[PDB]
């Protein structure tokens, strides 16, 4: 499911800015913002690589 | 010139915790037997004995068992034998 | 299985040892008539590891009639026994025995080859499910297996009989 | 194929068992170049091909560019220390 | 009055749909592996414009007769 | 895009002062984003595995080397980021990691270099980009020449890699005068059934591994690694190693070959022995890249090596970059700086590194364990590809040695984790000083995805399976 | 090799082309991109002692 | 304009139908769309932004500072270049028959059959004799495989189209 995969890939970026957070020894909340901005880029990827295998598999499909 | 940041502040590592009464009287000989048994591998050395041990327990004794289990194998049959019949299959 | 001539392998051997000695005798004089003094002994090392290898390896082979991996645990053993020998203590000699004969056991045992045997390997082999009622051949895989291929591989007993049970023991 | 072969494996001998100096280190890179260059042309002159020369004048080049850096570098080392005792 | 499993046949067709997916992907997994190891055309593998391996070499002294198929 | 780069940063560094070199930088970084990003879309012209060949049959344009070309921009954006920012505001900082005034043209030059090795398709075209990619490193190496192990480093590099470019070319000669051809592509089972080209394609690829430093030929780069300044080891232990390795996949010229297959397991061997006893940081690591390399060295023996080695290159690179960029942050921490080129040198100055940074440690353990290859870790996922490929093609002798060899690093991968989770008496207390936003940003962006990259392989088979078939 | 080349003529060659000529022809149509290669490598050549040569401010 | 060599005819690159194998420069720069104009106008932006906000994320001197105008100068020129680069690659691909080139096929085809009815050539008239035309085709047939790599363009009136 799409929406599953973009909930997924905002994790992913969510896990990112946590790390950075805690990597410069600050409280896992420090720039609330952030956690917001590093969500909507790995959206992002996860989108493109939706988007990349979606078609894909429908190349393969298309040769039958 | 090359020092750390003037900005660091270091304080010292405390674990914390409850200093409890010492419930041990510590005996030095006995820490030594010990210390001597737990880190016997560190000074073992193949002498005539130790390497009879290793060559017998090692050695001797899978043969021994593997020749019983590889000779024995299907051997036997148990299950409702009666009088005149073999228990042996070969 | 006809026979390694033990005699001509092992001479030819001896000649490639001494050869290779010589020529590690002298990268390590440049590294460092003084190339034989302080040699180390290198030469000797390759000449003993060389004879020692080939002909336990040619020996055990002719009188096994047979070519695997246990020619090659006897010769890495034999090796091993040299290279050992230098150490001049007996727990050394029988470790280096023991070892280098189950390195090279292993090796004997994985093909003898640092590379690979391309016509056996399982890229070059038949694969995948049988046809109908071919042989198996070692890469392949069935859904059922012949009774006395079974019988005669694992052997007669321990729950291994030419018939299922129920069907000897059913009554007319 | 004769002439070229014998620069490259005399220069190539005398840079490994070097011990005398560096410029004889530099000199064997640029004659192994050399000896090298003359057993492609003579083989693109047997062979009445263009391809050969071609690559002997890209290595021209090359061993010019090659040159060119290796004297940097070892100025580069001189700097700091004053004397190339090698 | 409890237990309420589900139904013998549910779990064997739902296991059986699953072993089908599973024999499905064993054998895409066989066939890309045949695909990958059969051989591709030149315009494919090579050059799709430009598709003829036959070379011309040089157009300066072109002799009649030195075209050989 | 990146001959554009070259040029125009060529008129700007000549026309700015050298205050300006961190600007420069972060206005490159954030233009190979950007052609990342827009540019991306070019790879729908390599579906089916449609192959391209381009500027007159010199260069070769597949799905695959349009990969290995995203993954070195992917590389040189995280590598130019390290000298495009400060860790820290403080002087200290700025006496250790100040970007030279050349040096981002040498690297965009070195990249150019490593993209004309990975696409060659003929071998004058291959002469010229190693001579390229060669030239560049070696000013690379020497451009820091305050230091005189970095100048030193710099000429032993330059002797050693002229005498492989000469084996190079003598192997390339060599093939010109059997075949009076320069191009591989001649090449058909017919020809190499009726004539052995064994002994002249295999001194190539000799040539061409031992530039990147595989046994028994690789004290000299270890060395090197050690000597330089630490952030150029994090570029020069990593471009050379991608395009040479990824070049000699492509080409597929030493399969089953019995000298490969020897060098191979000598490689494993002494990479995993050889650091066992080290102390200084970047000699471990760079006996990490020679047993990595051996790794990679064993798909040169097959045929259809392309989705393990890919996988296997990226996550290397990105475990790469992460225990470097881990090493540097924890720099911050240690009480000597023992040099302005190399300001940590010893494993043991690591010491209670947990009791300062917790998740660093935390980052720290898991590159660490991707290196050992502990599942669901990216690691596992690249050595089981190869061990997948190898049994596939009947190495059973290569395999035992390499479970041995990864045994065996293992305990000097561990070394590291082992110190820093030990415990330090002088404990950080507090400070006002923030590490580097974007740089922190990054290394958590590697962490994550070696964490959690297990989650997209099926659906990157399914992608691969469409591109490279 | 002891035995002798046998040197034959032939007229189809009508121009003046010699092998500078040729070579000056396939470097500057046939590889252009070599020749371009080789100007970056020039450059490179160019910038790379004075990178190193040179103490700038 | 007579071809010397032999070459692939209306070879599918895509899922789409061949329009040029080779497309002239001038076709591609116009033939591209209004998207691709919003490409070059987004990198135009994005660049010296990009570089904006990459000092607001971490100062080169502590203390943000707008970046100077010398750098936001070069940063609108390189901008445009990669926007340029991008906008080229994407009605390159359309030519080949990669991405959905409907209107393009269809322009092309009214195109060449104004040019045929004025007796012209199809692809133009080349001050290059044949044998250089071919070698120019093989130098620029497929060359935005590199845009990552190097610039090249097709500047040359070569009959190399792959067309029928
Ligand atoms: C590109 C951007 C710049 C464009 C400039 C003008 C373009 C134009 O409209 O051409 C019209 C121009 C005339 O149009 P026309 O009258 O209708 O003629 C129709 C046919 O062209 C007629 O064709 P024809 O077959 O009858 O004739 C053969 C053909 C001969 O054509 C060829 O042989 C060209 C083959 C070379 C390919 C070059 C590709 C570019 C390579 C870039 C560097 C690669 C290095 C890689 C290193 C690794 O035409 C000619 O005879 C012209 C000869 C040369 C003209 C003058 C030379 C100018 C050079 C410098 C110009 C500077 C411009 C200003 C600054 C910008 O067409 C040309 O053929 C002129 C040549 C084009 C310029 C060549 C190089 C341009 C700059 C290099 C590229 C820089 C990349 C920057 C952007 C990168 C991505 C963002
Ligand atoms: C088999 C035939 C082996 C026959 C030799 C027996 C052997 C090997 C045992 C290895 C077992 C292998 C098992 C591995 C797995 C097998 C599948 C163990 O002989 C041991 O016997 C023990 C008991 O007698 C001794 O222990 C204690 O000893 C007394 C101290 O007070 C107490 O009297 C006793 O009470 C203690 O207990 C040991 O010291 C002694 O080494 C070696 O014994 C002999 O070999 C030589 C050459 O190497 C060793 O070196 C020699 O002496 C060295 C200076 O000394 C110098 O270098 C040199 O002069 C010379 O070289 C000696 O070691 C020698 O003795
Ligand atoms: C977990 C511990 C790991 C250690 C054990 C690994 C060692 C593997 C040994 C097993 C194995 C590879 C199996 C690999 C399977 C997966 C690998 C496992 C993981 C890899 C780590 C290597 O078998 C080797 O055994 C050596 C002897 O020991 C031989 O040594 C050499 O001997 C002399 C040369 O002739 C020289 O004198 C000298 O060169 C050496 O002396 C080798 O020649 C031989 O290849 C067997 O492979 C082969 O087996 C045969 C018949 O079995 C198969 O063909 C069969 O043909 C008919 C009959 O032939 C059958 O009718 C037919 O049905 C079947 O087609 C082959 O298709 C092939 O498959
Ligand atoms: C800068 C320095 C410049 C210096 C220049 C001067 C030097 C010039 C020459 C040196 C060049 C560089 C030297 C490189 C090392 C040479 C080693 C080398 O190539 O691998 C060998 C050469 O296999 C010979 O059969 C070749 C045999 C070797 C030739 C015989 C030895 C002659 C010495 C006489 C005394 C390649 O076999 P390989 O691995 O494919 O081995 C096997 C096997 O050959 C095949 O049967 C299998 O089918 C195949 O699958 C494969 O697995
Ligand atoms: C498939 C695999 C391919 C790619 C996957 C890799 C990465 C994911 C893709 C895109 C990543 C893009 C992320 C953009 C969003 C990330 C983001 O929150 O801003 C930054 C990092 O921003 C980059 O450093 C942006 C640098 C981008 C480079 C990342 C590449 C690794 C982190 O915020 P932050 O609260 O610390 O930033 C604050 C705040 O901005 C300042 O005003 C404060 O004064 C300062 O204290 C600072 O802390
Ligand atoms: C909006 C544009 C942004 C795209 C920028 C890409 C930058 C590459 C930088 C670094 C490489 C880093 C990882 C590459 C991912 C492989 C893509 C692919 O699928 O690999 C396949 C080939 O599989 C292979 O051989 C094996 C690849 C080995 C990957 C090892 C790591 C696996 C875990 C990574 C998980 C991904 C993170 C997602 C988090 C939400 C090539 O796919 P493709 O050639 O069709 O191009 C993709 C379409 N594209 C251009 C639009 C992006
Ligand atoms: C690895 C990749 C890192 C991704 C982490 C995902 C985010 C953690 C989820 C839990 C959470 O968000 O809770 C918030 C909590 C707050 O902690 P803190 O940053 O100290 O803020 C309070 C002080 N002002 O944050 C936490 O304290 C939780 C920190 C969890 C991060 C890892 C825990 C340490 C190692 C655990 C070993 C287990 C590894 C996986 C096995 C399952
Ligand atoms: C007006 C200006 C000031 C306000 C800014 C206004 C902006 C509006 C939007 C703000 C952001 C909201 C959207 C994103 C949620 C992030 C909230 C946050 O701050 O972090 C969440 C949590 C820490 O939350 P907190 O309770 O504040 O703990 C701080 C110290 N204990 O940290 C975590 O839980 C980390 C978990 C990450 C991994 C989760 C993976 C599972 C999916
Ligand atoms: C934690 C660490 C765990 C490590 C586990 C041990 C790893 C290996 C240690 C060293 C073992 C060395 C093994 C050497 C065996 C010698 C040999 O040559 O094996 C060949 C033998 C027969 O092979 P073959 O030629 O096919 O004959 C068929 C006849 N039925 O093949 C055999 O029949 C097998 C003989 C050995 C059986 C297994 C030994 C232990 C494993």
């Amino acid at each position: 499911a799409l929406f599953t995969s973009l909930v997924g890939a905002s994790g992913l970026g969510f896990a990112t800015k946590f790390l950075s957070n805690k990597i410069r020894l600050k409280p896992a909340g420090y720039y609330p913002l952030g956690y917001v901005f590093s969500g909507v880029a790995w959206a992002g990827l996860g989108l493109v690589l939706h988007n990349v295998h979606q078609h894909s598999l429908e190349v393969l499909e298309k040769k039958k | 010139e090359l020092k750390p940041s003037s900005a660091i502040q270091r304080g010292p590592l405390n674990k914390g915790g409850w200093d409890a009464p010492h419930a041990l009287h510590n005996d030095g000989a006995i820490d030594r037997y010990a210390h001597w048994r737990t880190f016997y591998q560190e000074r073992f050395k193949y002498t005539r004995a130790t390497g009879k041990s290793t060559l017998i327990f090692l050695v001797a004794f899978p043969a021994l068992i593997g020749y019983v289990a590889y000779q024995s194998e299907g051997l036997f049959e148990f299950a409702g034998k009666r009088r005149g019949e073999s228990v042996t299959t070969r | 299985f006809h026979p390694y001539n033990t005699l001509g392998l092992a001479t030819q051997s001896a000649m490639v040892g001494l050869g290779a000695g010589v020529v590690a005798a002298a990268a390590r004089n440049s590294l460092a008539l003084t190339t034989f003094s302080k040699s180390g002994g290198v030469v000797t090392i390759f000449t003993g590891a060389s004879i020692a290898y080939v002909f336990t390896y040619c020996s055990a082979a002719n009188l096994r009639e047979r070519k695997d991996g246990w020619n090659h645990m006897w010769a890495g053993a034999a090796t091993g026994a040299v290279l050992g020998a230098r150490t001049k203590l007996v727990p050394a000699f029988i470790g280096w025995t023991v070892l280098c004969g189950a390195a090279c056991g292993l090796f004997g045992w994985t093909g003898a080859r640092f590379n690979a045997d391309r016509k056996a390997s399982l890229e070059q082999s038949p694969k995948g499910f049988v046809q109908e009622d071919a042989h198996q051949t070692f890469w392949e895989v069935v859904h059922r297996r012949p009774l006395s291929l079974t019988v005669e591989q694992l052997g007669e007993g321990r729950g291994i009989n030419a018939v299922p049970i129920a069907t000897a023991t059913e009554a007319p | 194929m004769f002439i070229g072969t014998i620069i490259l494996v005399l220069s190539f001998l005398g840079f490994v068992f070097n011990r005398r100096n560096i410029i004889l280190a530099f000199i064997c890179l640029e004659t192994m170049l050399l000896g090298i260059n003359l057993i492609l042309l003579r083989n693109s002159v047997l062979f009445d091909d263009i391809s050969g020369s071609l690559f002997a004048i890209v290595i021209i080049i090359l061993a010019g560019v090659e040159s060119a850096i290796g004297l940097s570098l070892l100025v580069s080392y001189y700097r700091l220390r004053g004397v190339i005792n090698s | 009055t409890f237990f309420h499993p589900k139904s013998r046949e549910d779990i064997l067709n739902e296991e059986a749909k699953i072993v089908q997916a599973l024999n499905n992907q064993r054998e895409l997994t066989i066939k890309m592996h045949e695909l990958k190891r059969e051989e591709k055309d030149y315009a494919h593998s090579y050059s799709p414009l430009f598709s003829d391996p036959v070379p011309q070499g040089g157009s300066i002294g072109k002799a009649p007769g030195s075209s050989r198929e | 895009m990146l001959i554009l780069a070259i040029i125009s940063l060529i008129t700007f560094v000549s026309m700015s002062k050298l205050s300006d070199n961190r600007a420069i930088i972060r206005l490159i970084n954030i233009y190979l984003i950007l052609v990342l990003v827009l540019d991306s879309f070019l790879y729908l012209l390599f579906l089916n595995n449609q192959t391209y060949t381009v500027m007159g049959e010199l260069l070769i344009f597949n799905s695959f080397t349009f990969y290995i070309d995203m993954l070195i921009y992917f590389i040189m954006i995280v590598i130019s980021s390290l000298y495009g920012y400060n860790l820290y505001n403080n002087n200290l900082y700025k006496t250790l990691f100040e970007p030279k005034k050349e040096l981002i043209i040498l690297f965009l030059i070195n990249i150019l270099g490593a993209l004309l090795i990975v696409h060659s398709n003929d071998f004058i075209t291959l002469f010229v980009a190693i001579e390229l990619q060669s030239y560049s490193i070696y000013l690379i190496t020497a451009i820091y020449n305050s230091s005189y192990k970095a100048s030193k480093a710099s000429m032993l590099y330059f002797f050693m890699g002229g005498i492989l470019s000469i084996l190079i070319a003598y192997s390339i000669n060599t093939y010109y005068s059997v075949l009076n051809s320069y191009t591989l592509h001649s090449l058909d089972s017919l020809i190499i059934n009726t004539l052995d080209l064994n002994l002249i394609l295999i001194a190539l690829s000799l040539g061409l591994l031992f530039k990147i430093g595989i046994a028994p030929l690789h004290k000299w780069l270890i060395s090197i690694y050690e000597n330089t300044p630490i952030l150029i080891t994090i570029y020069i232990s990593l471009i050379p190693k991608i395009s040479i390795l990824s070049y000699l996949v492509l080409s597929n010229i030493s399969i089953n070959s019995l000298v490969i297959s020897i060098l191979a397991i000598l490689t494993l061997l002494v990479g995993s022995v050889g650091g066992l006893l080290q102390i200084k940081i970047k000699r471990l690591l760079a006996f990490s890249g020679l047993t990595n390399a051996g790794y990679m060295m064993l798909l040169l023996l097959l045929n259809n090596n392309e989705f393990s080695y890919l996988y296997y290159i990226t996550q290397y690179s990105i475990s790469h970059l992460a225990i470097f960029m881990i090493i540097i942050f924890s720099i911050y921490y240690i009480n000597y700086i023992n040099n302005q080129y190399n300001p940590i040198i010893y494993v043991n100055q690591l010491k209670g590194l947990i009791h300062d940074n917790a998740y660093l440690v935390l980052s720290m353990a898991i590159v660490v364990f991707s290196f050992i290859g502990i599942p669901p870790l990216l690691g596992f996922f690249g050595k089981l590809n190869i061990l997948m490929s190898i049994l596939n093609n009947g190495y059973y002798f290569i395999s035992i040695v390499l479970i041995v060899a990864s045994l065996i690093s293992a305990l000097y991968y561990l070394y590291l984790l082992n110190v820093s989770i030990q415990d330090k008496n002088n404990i950080l207390i507090n400070s006002n000083e923030t590490v580097s936003s974007v740089l922190s940003y990054i290394l958590s962006s590697l962490i994550i995805l070696i964490t959690f990259g297990f989650i997209y392989n099926s659906l990157i088979i399914d992608i691969f399976n469409v591109y490279f078939n | 090799n002891d035995y002798n080349t046998i040197i034959t003529q032939d007229w189809f060659n009508i121009e003046n082309t010699t092998l500078l000529t040729t070579i000056g022809n396939v470097l500057l149509t046939n590889n252009a991109f070599i020749l371009l290669v080789l100007a970056i490598v020039l450059l490179l050549g160019i910038i790379g002692p004075i990178s190193i040569t040179m103490k700038h401010k | 304009s007579t071809p010397l060599v032999k070459t692939s005819v209306n070879y599918s690159y895509g899922d789409y139908p061949l329009i040029d194998a080779d497309p002239h420069f001038k076709r591609v720069v116009g033939y591209m769309r209004p998207s691709d104009y919003g490409v070059i106008g987004l990198a135009t932006a994005a660049l010296p932004a990009g570089i904006c906000f990459a000092e607001w994320l971490d100062p080169v001197k502590g203390k943000f500072a707008r970046p100077s105008v010398k750098f936001l100068r070069v940063a609108t020129m390189l901008g445009f270049a990669v926007g340029f680069g991008a906008a080229y690659a994407r009605s390159s691909l359309r030519f080949f028959g990669v991405t959905e080139n409907a209107r393009e096929y269809k322009k092309d085809e009214a195109q060449m059959a104004a040019r045929k009815a004025a007796g012209l050539e199809p692809y133009g008239t080349s001050s290059l004799t044949p044998e250089l035309q071919e070698i120019a085709a093989k130098n620029s047939a497929h060359s935005i495989a590199g845009l990552f790599i190097f610039p090249w363009f097709n500047f040359v009136n070569h009959p190399y189209h792959g067309r029928e």
